[PDB]
């Protein structure tokens, strides 16, 4: 009569997804002998396997993945009598729910100008416009001077984005905008930051 | 220039900020009667606690960062092997899941240190815990941690303690502290460290990194790691016993101070 | 006081200072988006790099300091 | 804005908070040549001790 | 890399509650208690792989101690 | 002499990143891994000679645990 | 052979306390047979019986809960044998073990005032300073001019909840306070709210 009950079926909450990332937070095990967790990713008709072995957590996160792609994530733990051949032949697990989510688009700049700040008297400031397309929360935009081409990059934006940008303090000259979003997920460390997509034309601020 | 009736270092709220003629010393004071930022000529006071940097200020935007924990059985063995030596999550010829085993040989274990995810590896140290016979069936330090806001306008407890009650399921412990800053506005955030019962918020927060060219003296400090060349003390417990047991009753301690002695229990 | 065209909390990159009557507290805000001075009633926060000091601020001024092996 | 006779970079005590326009970025400085509170656009430099909180 | 800091000191530094750092590097320290999980030398700690070269350790958890 | 340090803090501090000072003193260190090479009695290390120490866990260079 | 199982006893992983709204978070059921799962909630003087359709989530939401009361949590899954009657008895329910939380309590306002500073030339700006006694991670607060019948509630303020507020920029007519206090269930879109607790007293701005 002596048994070794499965683990019960893995529940995961809504997939919070960051572009090559992912968070996913399961249920708590019950079984006496959960020594891993496993999730089998679906893009297409491809499908991997990505295993977990650490159980104190209860929050995973997919290092590695692709650009824009909706997935299928079906996770399990399984037991110590669950060894690696029959985990690949999911034989003797009770793997989760499907779950449908999509990946995130990294941030595009559509274009840059100098605007004079609308001023009761005086010259007013210039004010730099750039337009943002894309899905980030609080992406940093960034400039480089034109004069040469060792010039640093400077940060002067981390705002929320939005479907226009504006910020001031900005030397007049010419500049070179380089934007890259960024989307945390709810782990504590995990921040997700994409490459640099700089704006192809160099676009020049005057008074 | 100063607010109506408001004078350097006055109840009233205002502000105020101008010469001191008599001393030569210019002055500056912003704020309430209980908080405020008051500058004289030789001394800076700030009341309200202060935070200097940004949550994620100084990360690389090429790549993220993130943790891991791995925990693997890989030996079918018949006597007690040494540790592994590659820092890799598969060992050397070590497997990575428990095998089968025949009846003569036994499964051991290692508890292995943090893994890095985008390297797939042991981070830089952090070497491989010691090996134990795997029988049946296999309190969490205090660390650091960051959290993300929707829309963030003040300190959320219970943002916090569904956090630590989700991700760990087992509530923050003693020392933990965590940061809330409002999603799509880093600069914007809270910081409060939980002791006892209830988060507090500290008297300051830095974000980057602290260097002193001096000394530095605190009633007690709390890290992940440290190295210091010389060291004076004059009792050590263990860091269980030290901060789980305030009685340190259990102990694995030394004894500089009086008779010097060790004590395994 | 402020320069023109420039409120709290704001990406502009002007100077700030005066009382909130909306929430009646005393606001300060010096730099641009990134780099800042901000200070509200309650909380304080500086997002550029800060130095407290100077070197040598407490060397004896008859003798120097050195070190040898 | 700035008592008279006032630099960012002079040596007489004084303050002097302003825009410039070489850098659009805010610069203040507040105290005496060896006490002061000099905020360059870009990093916060401060000469004279300070004192963060209230004891109880 | 060279890594600008959050925050630069010249003087000395006081704090009448607690200070708490992800990790601390000093030359030299005045302590009364301690609670640490394990005790490494300087050299091996700084050094990848601590565990792998290690002229004393001490696990406090594990109540071990070695010597090479 | 007595002498007015940097700057004070009359509550606690949190430092999201690592810390470095010349040298630390503090009551109590719960820690969870230290690199040390040689330890001695607080009283000793605070001496002028710590060869007088009664415990040294000297780990640099000797590796040996000598009682005095 | 043939046999009949009980759905395994579930382990209550943690419980996230509102004043009106309840969160637990528990163990997923390992048997075939379960249909549904339920909860027997304590008041400490009667017993009230709360069952929530579908397992298809590891948590769960009890609703309508007496503010300031102490509740113990004890349930488990159902499966199809078990009937009406015989889970009113909880004779084969194996039930999981009792579990005591302290339920939180609504924000109310002490004591309602305004007072302003006297001015040589202009004039003193009128500010509210209104004490509470909530507990609520954060609150609202709303106002409404009683001299006129009917005014619609305004929102004012809105921040944490603090033993002083204070707040201005309102108009001068005779105003009603409302205080409502609103906590976050650990999903992010639903938020717990208060009842609206209102002073009694009816008092001008400060001018």
């Amino acid at each position: 009569m002596i048994s070794n009950n499965a683990p019960a079926k893995m529940v995961l909450n809504s997939v919070l997804t960051g572009y090559t990332l992912a968070y996913i937070q399961h249920s708590i095990y019950s079984d006496y002998d959960v020594i891993g967790r496993s999730f089998w990713l679906k893009e297409g008709s491809n499908v991997t396997r990505r295993d977990f072995t650490g159980i104190d957590t209860f929050s995973v996160t997919i290092n590695n993945l692709k650009p824009t792609t909706t997935y299928e994530v079906q996770g399990a733990f399984y037991d110590s009598i669950i060894d690696s051949e029959l985990l690949n032949a999911q034989i003797g697990i009770n793997l989760s729910d499907k779950q449908t989510f999509k990946m995130k688009s990294a941030p595009r700049i559509t274009g840059a100008r100098c605007e004079s700040e609308p001023v009761d008297v005086g010259v007013g400031a210039p004010i730099v416009y750039i337009d943002t397309t894309g899905e980030a929360d609080y992406c940093t935009i960034e400039l480089k001077d034109n004069s040469n081409a060792n010039n640093p990059w400077v940060k002067y934006y981390v705002g929320a984005l939005m479907p226009t940008i504006m910020f001031g303090g900005v030397p007049i000259g010419s500049y070179k905008v380089r934007i890259s979003g960024q989307i945390s997920l709810p782990d504590g460390v995990t921040i997700d930051s994409s490459g640099y997509y700089e704006y192809p034309n160099v676009f020049e601020v005057r008074y | 220039i100063y607010t109506q009736g408001k004078t350097w270092g006055d109840t009233k709220s205002g502000i105020w900020m101008g010469m001191d003629n008599v001393t030569a010393k210019p002055k500056l004071d912003i704020g309430n009667a209980t908080q405020y930022i008051r500058y004289d000529g030789n001394i800076l006071r700030i009341s309200s606690e202060v935070v200097i940097g940004t949550p994620n200020g100084d990360i690389d935007i090429q790549t993220g960062i993130q943790g891991k924990q791995t925990v693997f059985i890989y030996i079918i063995g018949t006597s007690l092997p040494a540790k592994p030596t590659s820092p890799a999550y598969p060992p050397s010829g070590w497997s990575k899941t428990p095998p089968n085993r025949t009846s003569n040989t036994q499964n051991i274990y290692c508890s292995t240190g943090t893994l890095d995810p985008v390297t797939n590896q042991l981070v830089s140290g952090t070497s491989w815990s010691d090996v134990v016979q795997w029988s049946g069936t296999e309190q969490r330090g205090p660390g650091m941690y960051s959290l993300a806001i929707a829309n963030l306008t003040a300190w959320n407890d219970s943002q916090a303690n569904s956090f630590f009650t989700s991700n760990f399921g087992s509530g923050p412990v003693k020392y933990d502290v965590l940061t809330e800053y409002k999603s799509g506005a880093p600069g914007t955030a809270f910081t409060r460290q939980w002791n006892g019962s209830a988060w507090t918020s500290p008297a300051m927060v830095l974000h980057g990194d602290m260097i002193v060219n001096g000394t530095v003296t605190a009633s007690k400090i709390v890290a992940n790691n440290a190295f210091l060349s010389q060291i004076g003390v004059n009792i050590i417990y263990d860091r269980a016993a030290a901060l789980s047991s305030n009685p340190e009753g259990s102990y694995k301690m030394k004894i500089d101070l009086q008779n010097g002695y060790i004590h395994i229990r």
